[PDB]
C-alpha cells in the first residue's frame, strides 16, 4: 500500500490501485479498489459500503 | 466587455472552475478582460510569435544592460494605454537594487464596466410570455375570484375589531 | 415556389433612418422608425419620390412582412423574413439587427 | 422578468410631464400646477380607454354587442345562442380546423367545456362513443350540433349529462 | 399625413406637432405671439405636446395587433386562435437509461417506483421489474455443471427450455457451448439481432448486444431471458421522466448517477438524447409551429402506414387489411376490425403509436395485446408475422468461382428479405438478374427453392407466395453452388 491514509470524500475520484482511503461515519475504515487506474477511474460515492471499493483486514 | 477566454490569475492555465461545477468559462466582465489583455501584451516578448512580429514588448534592450531606471519606466507606462480602455494610471512605486540588480515596479490602473448591449448570445432571455389557462377555466370562470373576495372580507373582520 | 437568397440588409439604430434599395432589378425606397413604447421597428415601402409610401407594416420575426400585398405591380414579389441567428427565443431589437448583430433580415427571389 | 405585451397603462402618467417643469420655478404657486394638471388629466381619460379599444376586442372578452361581429367575419352566426354559449361555439368550430378526430384529440375538445374531470368517453366495439358529463355550466341542447362535427364520418354517439359522479 | 393612409398606419416625430400647434397658437393671437424658449406659453405647450406622443404611438402600436404581423403576447393568441393552435405549456422531459447489474440480483425482483432519483431532477417513469427487460447480456471467463436456459417467444407466447452440460471451462467444448446458445436465441426474436452476438475465441467470452469494438448497443428489442446458474452481467433498461416541468437536456452520454445505490448496482449511462423538457412556449416557435402544420397529417390509411415507419426502434415492413361488410370474410376478421400486422417493432412501444387512429374506429384485432392509459385505459390488439425460411440452390456452366467470391452472390440475395406480408412473390427471373449482376461480367445459370429441412426432391422454380401472416426470410449459410 501507500503509507499515508486519505480521507474520503463524496465528490473523489480515484485512479490508484494500491492507495488507501480513511471513510468514517468515529467509526474508521480504509478502503481500496484495485481495479482503479488513470485510464479507468472510480468516483468515491457517499459511503463505500454500496462496488469495486474493500475495506482494509482487521 | 471584449469577450475571451478566461485565464485564472492564481495559475495562469484555463479557469477550469470549482470541483463542483468544472467547465469552461468566458472573460464577461471588463476588469477580468482586461487583467489578462495585460498579462499575455505584458509576457509575450516583442517578436516571438510568430503570425505577428509587431507584438509584445522589448524586454532585450533593456535587459542585461546598463540601463536608466527613468527610461525604462516610461516604456512600461507606455505600453498599458494602449488600451482603448484604461481611464487612467494612479501611482508607479519603480524600485531598483544594485545589489542583486533586480528591478520592481509597483502601479495600478482604473477601468470602467459597460453594459451588454444584447444578450441574445449569452444564455436566457429577459420576457415573461404568457402561460396558457388550464381545463374550463376560460370560458366557465375562475375559483380564485372567490378566494380573494373571501379573504378580503375575512381580513375586513379582523380589522374592525380592535386587537 | 422555389426561392432563393439574394439581399441582407442591417440597421445602424438610428430611429428615421432611410435609404434606397434595389432589389429584382427595380429600385425602392425604405423609411424605419423605432417606436418607444412598443419596442419595434415600422417598416414603410415606396417609390422613388413616391408621394406617400405604398405599404406600411410592424416588423416580427418569422412573419411573412409582403404576404397580403403580392398584388401589387409595385412590390416586390420575393420573401422577407427576419429570423435570428443566436437563440430562437430573442425577438428583434434596436440595435440587434445585422448580418452578426443577432437578427438576421434578409430578402430571398423567386427564380424565373 | 418583463411582460411581451407592451400595451398597458402608462405607469404614474399623471407626474410625468410635471417632471420637466425645469427647476421648480412654477412649483408651489398653485396657480400654473391647477391650469396644467387640469390639461393633463384630460389625456389620462383618454390614455386608458386606447387600452380597452383593443383589450376589448379580444374575443375572449368581446361582449355580446360586438362579438357578433368577430363571429360574423367567421361564418358563425348567433341565432339563438346566448352569450355565454355563443363564446363556446365560436372556438369550438375555430378549433376544429386544425383535428382530426382521435381519441386522444377528442377528450382535449371537451376538456375545455367541463373542467378537468366533468367529462368521460366510453368506447365500442362496432362504431360505438359514449360521451359522459359531470359537470356542465351552460345547457347543452344548443351546443350539442357541434358536438357531432369535429367525430369521424361513420361514428355512432350517444350522449348523457348529470351532475357529478 | 401621419395618421391613418391608404397604406396602413404612419408614426409622427415631435418636432411636426410642436410646429403645427406653435403655429396654430401664432393664428390665435397674431403673428407677434412669442413661443419660444422664454415664453410661459411656450413651456405649456411643450410639455404637454410630449404626452400626446406617446398616445400616438400607443394607437399604432394597437392597430397592429389585428394583423398577421406585430401580433404579440395574449393578442397573438386570438389571431392564430381562430387556425385552432395553442401555445404549450410546462413539458417534462422524457427517455430511457440502462444499467448494468451484478449476476447475484435475483430475476423476481422489483424496483420501487418512488424510492430512487437518477441525478438531482430524474426519477423512474414508473415501477421496474428486472425480469423481461433484459436488452444486452456479458458472459465471460468464470461460469463445470449443467445449465437451464429460458426464453419467451416474440411471436408466440410459449416458453422454450434448453439443456446443455458445460463439460469444460474453456476450448472448443466452451466455444461449442456458445454456439449452441446463439442457435437457440437467434431461432426466436428476429435475425437481425444474430448480426449482434458473436464470440471472441480469443478470450473465450460471449458478447449479447454489443457491436465488433465492444460497446453495448442494444439488441432490438426488451426480451425476457434467464440461466439456472446465474452467469455474467446483465443489463436491462428503465424509463425516466424528470420530476418538475421546465426546460432540461441531456445528451447521449450524459447520466452517470443513482443516489440511493442498490445493491448490486454496476454501472448506468444513456443510449440517445432525452426529449428535452420546454419552458413556457415562445412567440417565435408559436409561429413556426403554425407554419410547419401541413405535414401534420394523421387518422388516415397513408398517414398511419408513414407514422409508424418513423416512431418505432424497428418496425421493419407493416401491412394493413380491412373487412367491413356484416361479416368476417374469407380471412379470420370479425365484422368491423382492422388488421394491423409488423415487423420487429416490439408490443409497448409500437401500441402507443397506434394512437393515432381514428376515433371509433374499433381496429383491435390481432393475436397480441396491450393496455395503454388516456384516465381511462383501453386495450388495442395487433400481430407480428411469422417469419419463414427458404433454401436456396444455385446451378451453372462456366468456371468454378473461388472461395470468397460467392460472398457477393450470397449477400446479392439479401433481396429476398425484402418481399412485402403476403404479397411477396419472389419472380426467379429477378433472382437470376441479381445473381447476374452482383459479378463481373460473365453462360448457364439457374436457380431452385424450396423451405428449409425438407428434402432435395422439394426443389422447384415456380414462384413461392408467401401466407397470410407469413414473410420471407433467408439465412447466409442456406445458399448452395454447384457446377455443371
Amino acid at each position: 500500500f501507500k503509507t499515508p491514509p486519505l480521507p474520503w470524500r463524496n465528490g473523489g475520484s480515484v485512479n490508484e490501485f494500491n492507495q488507501l482511503y480513511s471513510f468514517t461515519d468515529g467509526n474508521t475504515t480504509w478502503w481500496y479498489a484495485p481495479g482503479a487506474t488513470v485510464s479507468n477511474p472510480v468516483v468515491m460515492r457517499d459511503s463505500p459500503i454500496n462496488g469495486k471499493f474493500k475495506v482494509f483486514l482487521d | 466587455q471584449f469577450k475571451d477566454l478566461l485565464l485564472d490569475p492564481l495559475t495562469g492555465d484555463l479557469d477550469f472552475g470549482t470541483p463542483g461545477d468544472r467547465g469552461m468559462r468566458l472573460a464577461l466582465t471588463n476588469q477580468l478582460s482586461l487583467r489578462q489583455r495585460l498579462y499575455l501584451r505584458f509576457a509575450i516578448w516583442a517578436g516571438d510569435w510568430y503570425f505577428d512580429e509587431t507584438f509584445g514588448f522589448p524586454y532585450r534592450t533593456f535587459v542585461g544592460k546598463k540601463t536608466v531606471k527613468a527610461v525604462l519606466d516610461g516604456r512600461i507606462k507606455s505600453e498599458v494605454r494602449q488600451e482603448p480602455d484604461v481611464l487612467q494610471i494612479t501611482d508607479f512605486q519603480s524600485t531598483m537594487d544594485v545589489v542583486s540588480r533586480s528591478y520592481k515596479c509597483f502601479f495600478t490602473v482604473v477601468t470602467a464596466e459597460g453594459e451588454e448591449i444584447s444578450l441574445a448570445f449569452v444564455g436566457e432571455d429577459e420576457y415573461q410570455y404568457p402561460t396558457p389557462p388550464e381545463s374550463n377555466v376560460q370560458l366557465c370562470g375562475d375559483e380564485g375570484v372567490i378566494i380573494n373576495f373571501k379573504n378580503k372580507l375575512y381580513y375586513l373582520i379582523n380589522f374592525r375589531l380592535p386587537k | 415556389r422555389t426561392v432563393v437568397r439574394t439581399f441582407d440588409f442591417e440597421l445602424s439604430g438610428y430611429p428615421d433612418e432611410t435609404f434606397r434599395v434595389v432589389l429584382d432589378s427595380v429600385t425602392y425606397e425604405l423609411r424605419f422608425m423605432w417606436n418607444e413604447r412598443d419596442e419595434s421597428w415600422f417598416m414603410s415601402l415606396g417609390d422613388i419620390g413616391a408621394q406617400r409610401p405604398t405599404i406600411t407594416s410592424k416588423l416580427t420575426c418569422y412573419s411573412d412582412i409582403l404576404a397580403p400585398y403580392r398584388y401589387l405591380d409595385n412590390v416586390p414579389d420575393g420573401n422577407l423574413y427576419l429570423w435570428p441567428l443566436g437563440d430562437i427565443r430573442t425577438r428583434a431589437g434596436r440595435f440587434n439587427i445585422g448580418p452578426l448583430k443577432g437578427i438576421q433580415m434578409t430578402y430571398s427571389s423567386l427564380i424565373e | 422578468l418583463k411582460d411581451v405585451n407592451h400595451i398597458h397603462p402608462l405607469p404614474d402618467f399623471v407626474r410625468g410631464g410635471f417632471d420637466y417643469v425645469p427647476s421648480d420655478i412654477f412649483s408651489g404657486k398653485e396657480n400654473f400646477e391647477q391650469t396644467l394638471r387640469i390639461l393633463l388629466e384630460r389625456l389620462e381619460f383618454i390614455d386608458q380607454k386606447m387600452v380597452e379599444l383593443a383589450e376589448l376586442r379580444t374575443t375572449l372578452n368581446a361582449e355580446d354587442a360586438i362579438l357578433d361581429e368577430i363571429g360574423r367575419q367567421l361564418g358563425i352566426y348567433r341565432n339563438g345562442l346566448n352569450d355565454p354559449e355563443y363564446r363556446a361555439v365560436i372556438m369550438i368550430l375555430t378549433g376544429n380546423n386544425s383535428k382530426s378526430g382521435t381519441r386522444a384529440d377528442i377528450i382535449a375538445t371537451l376538456k375545455q367545456l367541463f373542467g378537468e374531470d366533468g367529462v368521460t368517453t366510453y368506447k365500442g366495439y362496432n362504431y360505438r362513443l359514449d360521451i359522459n358529463i359531470f359537470n356542465t355550466c351552460m345547457e347543452v341542447t344548443d351546443i350539442l350540433p357541434e358536438i357531432i362535427d369535429m367525430l369521424p364520418l361513420v361514428t355512432h354517439l350517444r350522449v348523457v349529462e348529470n351532475q357529478g359522479y | 399625413n401621419y395618421g391613418l393612409t391608404g397604406s396602413g398606419f404612419n408614426l409622427p416625430p415631435m418636432d411636426d406637432l410642436v410646429q403645427e400647434t406653435k403655429k396654430t397658437f401664432k393664428s390665435a393671437f397674431g403673428e407677434d405671439f412669442n413661443t419660444e424658449s422664454n415664453s410661459v406659453a411656450d413651456k405649456l405647450i411643450q410639455i404637454f405636446n410630449e404626452r400626446e406622443y406617446q398616445l400616438w404611438l400607443l394607437m399604432g402600436s394597437v392597430y397592429y395587433a389585428q394583423t398577421m404581423q406585430g401580433a404579440e403576447g395574449i393578442y397573438l393568441d386570438d389571431l392564430l386562435g381562430k387556425r385552432g393552435i395553442y401555445r404549450l405549456g410546462k413539458t417534462r422531459s422524457t427517455g430511457t437509461v440502462v444499467m448494468t447489474i451484478d449476476s447475484s440480483v435475483p430475476y423476481n425482483m422489483i424496483y420501487s417506483a418512488a424510492t430512487y432519483t437518477i441525478d438531482t431532477d430524474y426519477e423512474l417513469s414508473s415501477d421496474v421489474q428486472v425480469a423481461g427487460n433484459i436488452v444486452a447480456q456479458l458472459i465471460k471467463g468464470t461460469d463445470v455443471g449443467t445449465y437451464r436456459l429460458q426464453i419467451q417467444n416474440t411471436t408466440d407466447q410459449s416458453v422454450k427450455t434448453l439443456s446443455l452440460n458445460l463439460t469444460a471451462t474453456s476450448g472448443q467444448p466452451l466455444i461449442t457451448f456458445f454456439g449452441q446458445i446463439k442457435d437457440f436465441i437467434v431461432n426466436n426474436t428476429i435475425l437481425s439481432n444474430q448480426d449482434r452476438i458473436w464470440i471472441d475465441s480469443t478470450e473465450g467470452a460471449l458478447y449479447i448486444g454489443y457491436d465488433t469494438n465492444k460497446i453495448m448497443i442494444g439488441l432490438s428489442s426488451r426480451v425476457d431471458f434467464r440461466t439456472n446458474p446465474m452467469a455474467g452481467t446483465r443489463s436491462i433498461s428503465m424509463d425516466v421522466r424528470s420530476i418538475e416541468p421546465g426546460y432540461i437536456s441531456r445528451d447521449v452520454h450524459s447520466v452517470r448517477s443513482i443516489n440511493p445505490t442498490p445493491g448490486g448496482f454496476v454501472d448506468i449511462d444513456n443510449l440517445s438524447a432525452f426529449i428535452d423538457g420546454s419552458d413556457v412556449e415562445s412567440d417565435n416557435e408559436y409561429r413556426i409551429r403554425a407554419a410547419t402544420s401541413i405535414s401534420e397529417g394523421k387518422a388516415t390509411r397513408p398517414a398511419i402506414l408513414a407514422a409508424l415507419l418513423n416512431k418505432v426502434e424497428g418496425i421493419e415492413k407493416v401491412r394493413i387489411f380491412n373487412n367491413n361488410t356484416d361479416k368476417t370474410n374469407s380471412l379470420g376478421i370479425p365484422p368491423y376490425r382492422f388488421m394491423v400486422v409488423c415487423y420487429g417493432g416490439g408490443t409497448a412501444e409500437i401500441s402507443q403509436v397506434l394512437y393515432d387512429t381514428i376515433a371509433t374506429s374499433n381496429n383491435t384485432y390481432g393475436d397480441t395485446f396491450y393496455d395503454i392509459t388516456t384516465d381511462q385505459v383501453e386495450r388495442i390488439w395487433h400481430t407480428k408475422a411469422a417469419a419463414r425460411q427458404l433454401a436456396i440452390r444455385v446451378r451453372y456452366r462456366g468456371r468454378p468461382l473461388s472461395l470468397t467470391e460467392e460472398t457477393a452472390i450470397a449477400n446479392g440475395l439479401a433481396t429476398a428479405v425484402n418481399g412485402t406480408m403476403i404479397a411477396g412473390t419472389l419472380y426467379n427471373v429477378r433472382l437470376v438478374g441479381t445473381v447476374m449482376s452482383s459479378t463481373s461480367p460473365d453462360t448457364q445459370v439457374y436457380v431452385d427453392i424450396k423451405n428449409k429441412g425438407q428434402p432435395d426432391s422439394a426443389y422447384v422454380n415456380t414462384d413461392v407466395t408467401a401466407s397470410t401472416t407469413q414473410v420471407l426470410s433467408l439465412e447466409l449459410e442456406d445458399v448452395i453452388f454447384s457446377q455443371i
